[PDB]
RNA sequence: UGCGAAAGCAGUGAAGACAAGUGGCUUGUCGUUCGUUAAAAUGGCCU
């Protein structure tokens, strides 16, 4: 691949490559609007 | 059926109804299983192509 | 089919109220109508496309 | 008009808690400012002839009083969804300002009667009224530490309260029109401003002498002052903000707006800001995406030029692509 | 992919799934997906299976 | 899932001399109509302005014919000797015409009956009268006396320039299109000679060296003329002052040229040339002024003409041969209280926020091969492939939609004597082509494999076979006898 | 400095026994089904349904 | 005030919907888009419009489910053989029901359709039922969030109108 | 099956169990094993 890699395709068929009370508020509050 | 269908006729205690036409097959309605009884339903049960023009 | 052709009965009585709509309430030709589910609020749309609110003051 | 009656961020400014009417019955939402740290569920409000007139956030469970209009401030906690308590005045006029130090909650009445309520007792402590100050429709509280002296009341002509004495002790010439907003800037100065002016003025509360006239170029809607008097952001009727930079020093006597900022969509349609709140180098502006649901946006206003517009992504013609289906359909 | 009515005994059709049908059955509570399986025989050196869920509603394949 | 993709048409490979684009266009000019007039056509020109009307020039009569009906809408018969130029001015307003006896006589066009001016030119024959294509007031007359004149159309008893300068019987101008001081003039001794107007006049600035006499000369661009005379054309770049194409793809000598450009056609800009032998011929402008499409007519073409580039109408090709005829070829182009009720339906959603958009645009219409196929039913395929009036690939493909998709003897299980002729009655006509006859090769092969007996019993397709070897014993002789043309063209590598 | 790294996926392997016709297919669909998690040999892909996107 | 008065509408307004609980009003007519107003008395502002194009809608409904009350389909139809159900959840997610699943002799067109209830009663699982109004007698009922045909109502001579009536047995 | 070109050149069994027909016999089969490099149930594709 162009980029200066090599990729290659296994046998089962992967690629691969060689290379170089605020928060408390908040949080009750959305955890009321879930 | 795929025409006309020209004669049917059902057996003695209304399990079955046969039925047959100029499409030359003989379609059977059963309703014997006693969910399809107490729910009135039919089912097309089955099929015979046994003739050989019209029934 | 008519121009301002709607009328609000009232059951049980099966009685037809008298005070609206008077001769000058812009139903048009009334061709769709829906009761709000909450607030007592008739929306009638007419074959023009205004869609006309009232609010029944009873609930 | 917009469809949004009340509206008001909490110190901190990041809820704002806003009250509408849905098919007529008003009900009071909750939104927080910024996701990143859609709310469902409101309150309602049952009778068809009950509405909310002013609102106020206390500051130690969050919550918000809603001065109503049969005469009884609801105090109404925002992480439930039930209202905690009503205050109840003895009589069933609308009130038509709240406004609380500490424990303490002040609201005018529309008989011309002050009633302060003791947060922490639910009580009524004290109730009275004044000579010649009529039609009032907004009091502030004048911060004086733990004590709770000076009252400031507006009625078209603001006049400051000493409410030891149940007295006037000062009174200052306001405007034509009934006063919209009344709010204390530092413990010096405080700024008014009318129903359908575009001119606010600044008093010095020991004086009396107006300091400056603060010039929008539209009708006020609201404003929020910064912590420090450093900056004023006015949003107006047309749905702009104006923010006057350092409204407090030396354009001698009225003062334009320093900077203005608006949002168009990418069609060119101007939506309108409604209830902006500013702070230190921080600003957020808000604004009604579909018919009513609050959308906002966190600007740094310091760098920022004068005339600004946010061109914000609005639906206008685009082809509704369903994620399952490429352009050819 | 045929779903056959078992009233009246009517199928309807879905015809060209690219990949035969190995395996198929109805996924939400109210059966508003069907998950498929789809065994791709036209290589026969390699058995290589196109996983397909589709919505029973316009039977267009939401993520396969 | 996935749309059932169309059965495709069998496109074996193309052939020499294929149909280009440019010859398709231009063979659709059909229709010629034929017009006698009495003399031979010397000179035919075009309306400019709105370009609808033509003026043929034959003897002693100019007749305007409209491009709407093709017939003489008005007339121009008051001349006293033979009329030899007729030609519009550039805004189409009055119309010019030489004379035989030195008259230019300008009428208006569209009123035959005022003569606006009359000219008494010098005493032989005018024979090019045009007006100025950028000015409108000077008109350009040529003679048979060697000079040719600018004159001004106010004051027409003195020449506002005289042009001499020539040997021999000038008997072309014209103009160059972007510079309009600049008159191209040419004559019987080759020697397109050219003049700027602010100088003498008596000499020309430079001098393009025809060698044939010129019996025409237009301009295609500001910069490059086109002259005509003798067998060929030349094409002259006036700044590098070099002829840089020529043709002379004709028989005899060309008469008369012209040019349209950027009218709605695949050929950007044409040059059709009228060349005395029947012929008249399209050149290309940008791929090296090559022919593209040509017409024959029966006699010697004298003049001819298009419609200029901005017809918007019905586009018209003419050609006046020396016989004294014409011909032209074309080319054409509830209630309101319902309506209120019904009302929205023509409304695609301007100010609405999202659109939906999932209608399928309804494809073509499947045949009935194709959809006997869709439906798998094979002989049918087969019996809607043999009726008669079927197109020869579109039985070809669905033999080969059979043979590929399927299997041929499965289409042809339940066949007899009268339902297997229409299937070797077209293999006679299918051997022979090179397209079709490997498919009508194994056809026949698997049909002669399942219906051996009934070339024992029926005897109404045994005469067919042995026609259909007679046909296949024709066609290996050529097909043995082209492979001994190519071994005789492999001896001479 | 060359080194050997394996990145992008491969077969999605459902259950190759015999004997078992029908349920051979071990994806599964949330609860609330916004996302659609079936395995692979190599990774265990949570595909989202409203987006067609692998999420996580 | 007018509840489309902010935006107008371009052709009559043949169907006209509230929501079961939100503030909200769907009309929509034979110019083949569909508006939602957000109500009230004041300013009736204009939530959502969608264009639907070629498919002028006859019917278009509400419908939430009893069994979240967070579905919240818009059944639309008009003469053509197909129906919308533009799912809301504030693009769009828009599904087209096309397919009688062997009963489209008796359905030419899906103009009048509504939407109802119906429980499995093996299980108590509720869910939504379009029933459309068919040629001969029929009504045909299919299911709302699969599309399936469920069964098929045949009255005797010209079928004009329908409605759906409830009555409760049990908790 | 091996080798090769798209042509072609070399090479092709035994057990176990069951059923049927006449404990045996005979044939056929196998969601049984070892070795050799080794056609059919009227049943066809969506809007």
């Amino acid at each position: 691949n162009y980029d200066t890699d090599f990729i290659f395709l296994d046998i089962e068929s992967t690629l691969g490559v060689v290379g170089t009370n605020s928060d408390i508020f908040a949080e009750q509050l959305h955890k009321l609007s879930s | 059926h795929d025409a006309d269908v020209l004669c049917l006729t059902t057996d003695t205690d209304n399990n079955y109804v046969f039925s047959a036409g100029v499409d030359r097959k003989i379609f059977q309605f059963s309703q014997n299983t006693n969910k399809s009884q107490k729910n009135n339903r039919w089912v097309n049960s089955s099929n015979r192509l046994l003739h050989g023009n019209d029934i | 089919a008519v121009k301002d052709a709607l009328r609000l009965v009232h059951l049980p009585s099966c009685s037809v109220f008298s005070n609206w709509p008077t001769s000058g309430t812009p139903l048009g030709k009334v061709t769709s109508v829906a009761f709000s589910p909450s607030g007592g609020l008739l929306a009638v749309g007419n074959e023009q496309g205004k869609v006309r609110l009232w609010k029944l003051n009873h609930y | 008009d917009s469809p949004v009656l009340q509206s008001a961020y909490d110190p901190s400014g990041q809820y704002l808690c806003y009250v509408t009417v849905a098919l007529d019955k008003q009900r009071v939402g909750v939104q927080p400012t910024q996701r990143a740290t859609w709310n469902e569920n409101f309150l309602y409000l049952e009778d068809s002839k009950l509405k909310v007139t002013c609102l106020k956030w206390v500051n130690d469970t969050v919550a918000i009083i809603l001065g109503m209009n049969n005469g009884e401030i609801w105090l109404y906690s925002v992480l439930a969804n039930e209202v905690t308590y009503k205050f109840t005045t003895g009589n069933s006029y609308e009130i038509k300002d709240i406004d609380l130090m500490g424990n303490q909650l002040w609201c005018i009445d529309s008989s011309d009667a002050f009633y302060q309520f003791d947060l922490l007792q639910f009580k009524l402590l004290q109730h009275f009224r004044i000579n010649n100050c009529v039609q009032l429709n907004k009091l502030t509280i004048v911060p004086a530490g733990d004590s709770v002296a000076q009252l400031l009341v507006a009625s078209h002509s603001i006049s400051l309260i000493d409410i030891e004495e149940k007295k006037v002790v000062m009174t200052f010439p306001g405007h034509v029109s009934p006063v919209s907003t009344l709010q204390v800037i530092t413990n010096e100065f405080f700024i008014s401003g009318a129903e359908g002016d575009r001119f606010l003025n600044v008093y010095d509360i020991h004086s009396g002498m107006t300091k400056c006239v603060l010039v929008a170029e539209s009708d006020i809607k609201e404003l929020s002052h910064s912590g420090q008097a450093d900056s004023i952001a006015v949003t107006t009727e047309d749905g702009s903000l104006e923010i006057f930079v350092d409204p407090l020093v030396s354009g001698n006597k009225s003062k334009k707006s320093s900077k203005k900022i608006q949002i168009v969509s990418k069609d060119g349609r101007k939506v309108p800001i409604y209830n902006a709140f500013i702070n230190k180098d921080l600003l957020n502006v808000s604004w009604l995406q579909n018919a009513t649901m609050p959308y906002f946006k966190n600007l740094q206003w310091r760098e920022i030029p004068n005339e600004y517009t946010v061109e914000i992504s609005l639906n206008w013609n685009n082809k509704n692509k369903s994620a399952d289906r490429d352009l050819h359909g | 992919m045929s779903l056959w009515q078992l009233e009246t005994n009517s199928q309807q059709f879905l015809p060209r799934l690219n990949g035969i049908i190995i395996d198929c059955q109805v996924l939400g509570p109210q059966g508003n997906y069907y998950s498929l399986i789809l065994q791709m025989t036209e290589n026969n050196s390699n058995s290589d299976y196109q996983f397909l869920l589709l919505n029973a509603s316009d039977l267009t394949s939401k993520l396969s | 899932s996935t749309a059932r993709p169309r059965i495709i048409t069998s496109k074996a490979p193309l052939l020499p001399q294929q149909t280009t684009p440019e010859q398709r266009y231009w063979r659709q000019y059909t229709s010629a109509q034929l017009v006698k007039e009495h003399n031979s056509v010397t000179h035919i020109s075009f309306n400019p302005q709105h370009p609808h009307d033509f003026a043929v020039t034959s003897s002693t009569r100019v007749q305007i014919f409209s491009s709407r009906t093709r017939q003489v809408i008005k007339t121009f018969s008051r001349f006293k000797d033979v009329v030899y130029s007729a030609s519009f001015r550039s805004d189409g307003k009055l119309l010019c015409a030489g004379d035989a006896t030195g008259l230019v006589s300008v009428y208006d066009s569209y009123n035959p009956r005022t003569i606006l001016l009359s000219i008494n030119a010098s005493t032989h024959p005018t024979h090019v009268t045009k007006f100025h294509t950028q000015d409108n007031k000077i008109l350009a007359t040529a003679s048979d006396d060697r000079v040719t004149r600018l004159w001004d159309i106010s004051n027409a008893y003195e020449p506002q320039l005289e042009l001499t300068g020539a040997t021999d019987y000038v008997r072309t101008l014209s103009f160059i299109p972007a510079a309009p001081h600049l008159v191209a003039t040419g004559s019987y001794d080759g020697l397109i000679r050219l003049y700027d107007t602010r100088s003498s006049g008596s000499t020309p600035i430079y001098s393009l060296n025809h060698d044939q006499p010129v019996e025409n000369v237009i301009a295609v661009s500001p910069t490059q003329i086109v002259s005509c005379g003798g067998n060929n054309f030349k094409v002259w770049d006036l700044t590098s002052n070099k002829k840089l194409y020529e043709r002379g793809n004709f028989n005899k000598a060309v008469t008369c040229l012209d040019y349209v450009e950027n009218f709605d056609s695949p050929m950007q800009s044409a040059l059709i040339a009228s060349s005395l032998d029947g012929h008249v011929k399209v050149f290309d402008p940008l791929d090296n002024f090559q022919v593209k499409f040509g017409w024959k007519f029966s006699g010697p073409v004298l003049s001819c003409a298009v419609s200029p580039s901005t017809a918007q109408g019905n586009r018209h090709l003419v050609a006046g041969l020396s016989s004294g005829l014409l011909a032209i070829r074309t080319k054409k182009k509830k209630s309101n209280n319902f309506q209120r009720m019904m009302r929205g339906s023509e409304y695609q959603g301007d100010q609405e926020h999202i659109i939906h958009n999932d209608k399928v645009r309804s494809q073509r219409r499947m045949r009935a091969f194709e959809r006997n196929i869709n439906q798998f039913k094979w002989s049918e395929a087969l019996d809607n492939a043999f009726v008669p009036g079927m197109a020869k690939e579109l039985t070809l493909t669905v033999l080969q939609e059979l043979r590929k998709r399927g299997k041929v003897r499965v289409a042809l299980y339940g066949r007899d004597e009268s339902t297997l002729e229409p299937l070797l009655n077209w293999c006679l006509k299918g051997i022979e082509d090179v397209r079709s006859a490997s498919i009508v090769a194994d056809w026949v092969a698997v049909v002669l494999e399942l219906y051996g007996n009934t070339l024992e019993s029926s005897p109404v397709l045994q005469e067919l076979m042995i026609d259909l070897k007679t046909k296949v014993r024709h066609e290996i002789h050529k097909s043995k006898e082209a492979q001994r043309i190519e071994g005789m063209l492999q001896l001479l590598t | 400095q060359y080194k050997l790294s394996v990145v992008s996926g491969g077969k999605p392997a459902l259950n190759n026994l015999s004997s078992v016709t029908g349920n051979k297919n071990i994806a599964r669909l949330s609860q609330d089904q916004r996302n659609y998690i079936i395995p692979f040999n190599n990774q265990i892909k949570v595909y989202s349904v409203e987006t067609r996107q692998c999420v996580k | 005030k007018d509840a489309n008065a902010s935006h107008p509408s371009h052709s009559a307004i043949q169907s006209l919907s509230f929501h079961p609980s939100k503030p909200l009003l769907l009309t929509g007519g034979y110019d083949k888009t569909l508006r939602i107003y957000h109500i009230d008395g004041k300013t009736n502002h204009l939530v959502t419009s969608l264009h639907l194009v070629g498919s002028p809608i006859q019917t278009c409904t509400f419908y939430t489910s009893l069994s979240n009350q967070n579905q919240q389909n818009i059944f639309t139809a008009g003469r053509r053989r197909y129906m919308h159900s533009w799912d809301l959840s504030l693009t769009a997610k828009i599904e087209k029901f096309s397919r009688l699943y062997g009963h489209e002799s008796t359905q030419r067109s899906f103009e009048n359709f509504k939407v109802a209830h119906l429980q499995n009663s093996q299980t108590n699982s509720v869910h939504g039922i379009v029933l459309l109004q068919g040629n001969n007698g029929w009504i045909n009922i299919l299911h709302s969030t699969s599309g399936l045909w469920l069964m098929g109502c045949k009255i005797e001579g010209v079928i004009t109108d329908f409605c759906i009536d409830y009555q409760p047995i049990s908790r």
